[PDB]
């Protein structure tokens, strides 16, 4: 591969390094044989990521895999976006599935989730659009995240 | 034109209706099967046939009056249709004399269940663990030693393997072996004794939820506005003769039929 | 052999722990760190080269920062047997150890195994926690990684004030597992909180926040 | 499936973002409290180049005949030469830069400088030199301080959190630390009398224009 | 659950969904035959006028921003800051 | 078809156009006006002014709000089942 690196004048320079491409995974085991950099070691399973390094580098790696499908087909999206759906999938501390699977309110509404709701003891904190409309409200998202009222010390 | 505050719903808490929060509530106890009159009990001051009047109860509407609930007091309790799946599983968990959780801080894979944050997640996890202990176990490992025992509070006694039997529950007992349906009462009785600790570990909440009110002593009654049948009518019926055969102290088959009959109805309404 | 491909993946290890024991805020000088393969290969010898182990083992202070912070917290010792499967009476010695010391943490670094037997000394005397480590996952600093980023542990103090301005309820901090390799790198307790200062390609430094689940 | 695990995600008042059950996701949006909208790649000068370039362009030592200002950039350039005061303010901005090189390329490893950021310098410039009608062939009556002072004083300006705490504070200097990077290596001293020519005009326009576009960035709670 | 007028901490600018929702408040307001606040030089359109007001400074409201942990700050709109 | 539906919903949720999403979405089930306890929650409350929840044991902490009818419908179902939703003007 070809490595840009800072020469001892400053400017970047390609120095070109042997990199080893592995088909299947121990990162744990690997990371361990003398003669490699352990610093820099990578693999494209987020999940042993987060097992060996723990999931602030798993949520990294995670980002890096999303990134490079989108980057695969030419196409570019702003940091934010992956950043925030890496935060999600991350937030409780172990790697969250998404598409997985998976209120109140309401389109079965399968009485079976009220049930449960009613044996939890649920408290609905009421920011969906869905149980807004059931109850003819504005939802508190954007344009209604604030109220409204009459000033009464305006000349 | 209303006296009272505008406002919009920020939250909404579920939970269970009590039996003592029914009955704090209700416009009427309510129990004999007819709608001359009027208008026995039931439908009261519930109320409101329509058009005039005007309750009681209250005082508009109909299209005003909201509508307001009664109550039937059960003979018997009955298990609500939707519960009897965590019913089963509570009793699957809780040692079924004392009232005791089966397995506690003592056990090794216990702890790490008990963390679980998300109640659903973790009463999964506790029924997975418990559903295996067939002893309300008066002593424990720890550490340590094993030599050195420690012990917990229950008790004894065996545990037995549940059934779903369509609407009963029935047990079974050794270490050949003893059937026997386990009736509400019983049910009850053992959840009632369940510790605030205990049962919020399992995911229920003191206030909102109580596992105990799963089981139904006391059928809200909905006004003419949610049934513009007669199932309650059925219910009702139901109900008489289970009280009509308990005040002639009749055999226990008997009551059995007649208490199933009612749990039949509470169910199916539902 | 090669049994020198193992004084290697022994004094790496050795290596990491005193890095471990000293981010953790305990008094090792930098050069201690560095100690050579050929220092080490003498300063614990026994010819045939060898371990040998129980030499290894050694005590560790807080330092005057530490205790600036975290003033409670205590010392530390940190023990290296010895034999490659450990029962329960060798566990014993170490437990007891520990306790007749008033030492708050030990780490028991082993080699293969503890039984699951003997396992169960271990959250036996509160407060003094012990933790363990095979050396295999001792053998390479994880947190030196291009991907782990810097993670702080916070006092209770800095906690209470973070919960504050934030005005959060702990259960809305992002979560970190107590078996993450980070936290149990730093040998975070449940509730305690990280501030992991990461660089980024939006701001350059952005500061989140973990509680130890 | 990404709409439903993302769908509740909101930015709120105090800049965070959490979910409906109110928990923090990022403790400001983005890592950097800005809408995507308002963004732009732009280079980060500071980083590229041998020393010898960096060096160049950016130092000024008026305590040296060869490294000062020319008396034709500026009209106090001869007034300026020896001055030890103001070379100590001019120590602080080298270092300042010196700093930020060494730690953008910590940041980007492999030197990539161009990066998404608020705020078009470059335009802001290119629009002073045409509104003022900028003579490029004579000395600016920018003295030093102005620029090395109205540089500091506009950071501390860029505002993304408000709270008067120690934290958010902390925050807040976070939040715009890649963003001063560039601003400070767009408006070095040198960089602005010899490659811009701004007057002591243009100059407080591209200031405080920098600073009305920056705070036209900000992301509006209430972004779904 | 209410902070002083001198510790806001939140933004002295309106939002643009602030802006909208007031815009459109006032508009069925005007489009309803309430009372209206500047001189319409030609204006018949209520959206139209209440930006008028909006602009010239004129519109009695005050928008009530919630923070995450219930707590609220008000501000008015004629306080706010309007660049979009 | 011509329709507003999940993909419609989500893009003027990304626009955060909430009064257009309240104004699609809702329905001609017009307002009705139903008054709750400030203590439980529930429309137990019997409103001559004219007022009292029992109880609670309430009478000076009361609210009104407008919801759909089906709304008030589906409460009253779910109650009639023995479970509770209660309704507040707050947060916890
Ligand atoms: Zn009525
Ligand atoms: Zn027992
Ligand atoms: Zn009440």
């Amino acid at each position: 591969y070809d490595r840009k690196v800072p020469s001892p004048t400053g400017e970047y320079v390609k120095e070109p390094e042997w990199v080893l491409e592995t088909d299947g995974v121990n990162l744990s085991e690997v990371m361990t044989v003398p003669g490699i950099d352990p610093t820099r070691i990578y693999t494209n399973s987020f999940i042993d990521i987060m097992e060996v390094l723990g999931i602030e580098a798993g949520r990294a790696a995670l980002y890096k895999e999303v990134y490079n499908v989108i980057a695969s087909d030419g196409s570019y999206v702003n940091y934010r976006h992956m950043a925030l759906l890496v935060d999600v999938m991350t937030t409780q501390g172990g790697l969250t599935s998404v598409t997985r699977h998976g209120m109140r309110c309401s389109f079965e509404e399968t009485v079976e989730i009220l049930f449960e709701a009613g044996a939890s003891a649920e408290l609905d904190d009421c920011r969906g659009v869905s149980e807004n409309v059931i109850l003819g409200q504005m939802a508190p998202i954007g344009t209604g995240a604030f109220d409204v009222m009459i000033d009464e010390e305006s000349l | 034109y209303s006296s009272a505050p505008l406002r919009t719903v920020k939250e909404v808490q579920f939970g269970l209706f009590s039996p003592e929060e029914v009955r704090a509530i209700s416009v009427a106890k309510i129990r004999f099967p007819e709608t001359a009159k009027i208008g026995g009990l039931n439908d009261p001051r519930l109320g409101s046939i329509d058009r005039n009047l005007k309750c009681q109860t209250c005082q508009e509407g109909m299209n005003e009056c909201p509508g307001h609930f009664g109550h039937i007091d059960l003979a018997k309790p009955v298990f609500h249709v939707g519960f009897i799946a965590k019913i089963k599983k509570v009793c699957e968990c809780v040692c079924m004399h004392c009232g005791k959780l089966l397995l506690d801080e003592h056990n090794e894979l216990m702890r790490q269940a008990l963390a679980i944050k998300d109640s659903k997640k973790r009463f999964a996890a506790i029924w997975t663990l418990c559903k295996t202990k067939m002893v309300c176990e008066t002593d424990v490992p720890s550490e340590d030693d094993p030599t050195q025992l420690v012990s917990r509070g229950g008790c004894g006694n065996t545990q037995p393997t549940i059934r779903k039997d369509g609407l009963k529950l029935v047990g079974s007992w050794k270490k050949e072996p003893e059937l026997r349906v386990l009736s509400t009462e019983e049910i009850l009785n053992i959840f009632k004794h369940i510790s605030v600790k205990d049962f919020t570990s399992l995911g229920f909440n003191e206030v909102f939820s109580r596992p105990e009110w799963m089981i139904l002593t006391c059928l809200p009654v909905p006004p003419p506005p949610v049934r513009p049948t007669f199932k309650l009518a059925d219910i009702l019926k139901a109900n008489i003769s289970l009280e009509t055969l308990e005040h002639n102290g009749a055999p226990h088959h008997a009551i059995e039929e007649a208490e199933s009959l009612l749990q039949f109805h509470v169910a199916t309404y539902m | 052999q090669e049994n020198e491909r193992n004084i290697s993946r022994l004094w790496r290890a050795f290596r990491t722990v005193k890095e471990m024991v000293k981010d953790r805020g305990y008094f090792i000088t930098q050069e201690e760190v560095e100690l050579p393969l050929e220092d080490f290969k003498a300063k614990y010898c026994d010819s045939m080269g060898r371990p040998q182990r129980k030499m290894m083992s050694f005590q560790a202070n807080p330092t005057e920062e530490s205790i600036s912070k975290f003033p409670d917290m205590g010392s530390l010792w940190v023990e290296f047997c010895d034999e490659p499967s450990v029962g329960v009476k060798t566990m014993k010695t170490f437990v007891i150890h520990i306790q007749e010391k008033n030492f708050q943490t030990g780490i028991f670094v082993y080699q293969n195994n503890i039984t699951p037997s003997a396992m169960k000394l271990v959250p036996s005397i509160p407060p003094a926690t012990i933790e363990t480590f095979n050396e295999a996952a001792l053998v390479v600093n994880i947190t030196h990684h291009e991907l782990v980023p810097k993670h702080i542990r916070l006092s209770s103090d800095e906690k209470r004030e973070l919960l504050k301005r934030y005005r959060l309820k702990e259960s809305q901090l992002p979560r970190i597992q107590r078996a993450d390799p980070v936290a149990l790198y730093l040998g975070l307790k449940r509730g305690e909180v990280v501030k992991i200062i990461r660089k980024s390609e939006t701001s350059g430094r952005y500061a989140s926040y973990r509680i130890c689940m | 499936r990404l709409v439903k695990a993302l769908e509740d995600i909101m930015v709120h008042y105090d800049n965070t973002t959490r979910n409906s059950l109110g928990n923090v996701i990022q403790f400001i949006y983005g890592e950097d409290g800005m809408d995507a909208a308002h963004i732009e790649k732009q280079s980060l000068d500071t980083i590229g180049g041998s020393d010898a370039a960096f060096e160049k362009r950016y130092r000024v030592d008026l305590l040296n005949t060869d490294h000062t200002l020319d008396p034709s950039l500026l009209e106090s350039g001869s007034e300026i030469l020896g001055d030890l005061k103001l070379q100590v303010l001019l120590d602080e901005e080298y270092k300042q830069l010196v700093k930020d090189r060494k730690f953008l390329r910590e940041v980007f490893v492999d030197g990539e400088a161009n990066w998404p950021l608020p705020v078009n310098i470059r335009r802001i410039i290119q629009n002073a030199q045409q509104t003022f009608h900028i003579d490029h062939t004579k000395p600016s009556d920018l003295t030093i301080k102005d620029i090395v002072l109205g540089v500091k004083d506009l950071q501390e300006n860029l505002l993304v959190l408000r709270g008067k705490n120690e934290i958010i504070q902390n925050a807040q200097r976070d939040a715009v630390t890649l963003f001063c990077c560039l601003l400070r290596s767009r408006l070095a001293t040198r960089r602005v009398l010899q490659e811009y020519r701004l007057t002591k005009q243009a100059f407080d326009w591209v200031l405080s224009n920098i600073e009305a576009q920056f705070l036209r960035s900000v992301v509006h709670p209430g972004e779904m | 659950k209410a902070i002083p007028k001198d510790q806001r901490a939140t933004t002295p600018y309106m939002t643009k969904y602030e802006r909208a929702r007031i815009l459109g408040t006032r508009a069925l307001q005007i489009s309803m035959n309430a009372p209206v606040f500047v001189d319409l030089e030609g204006e018949t359109d209520p959206l139209r006028i209440a930006m008028k007001e909006l602009a010239e400074k004129k519109i009695p409201l005050v928008i009530r921003r919630y923070l995450p942990d219930g707590s609220f700050e008000d501000w008015s709109v004629e306080e706010l800051i309007v660049d979009l | 078809g011509l329709r507003f539906g999940e993909m419609e919903r989500d893009c003027m949720i990304a626009h955060g156009a909430a009064s257009f999403l309240k104004e699609r979405l809702m329905e001609a089930s017009d307002a009705f006006r139903v008054h709750i306890c400030g203590i439980c929650g529930l429309m137990t409350v019997i409103a001559h002014n004219q007022f009292e929840c029992k109880g609670c044991d309430n009478k000076i902490d009361i609210y009104q709000i407008h919801i759909p009818y089906a709304a008030k419908l589906l409460f009253q179902e779910l109650m009639a089942m023995n479970i509770t939703p209660r309704l507040y003007t707050d947060r916890s």
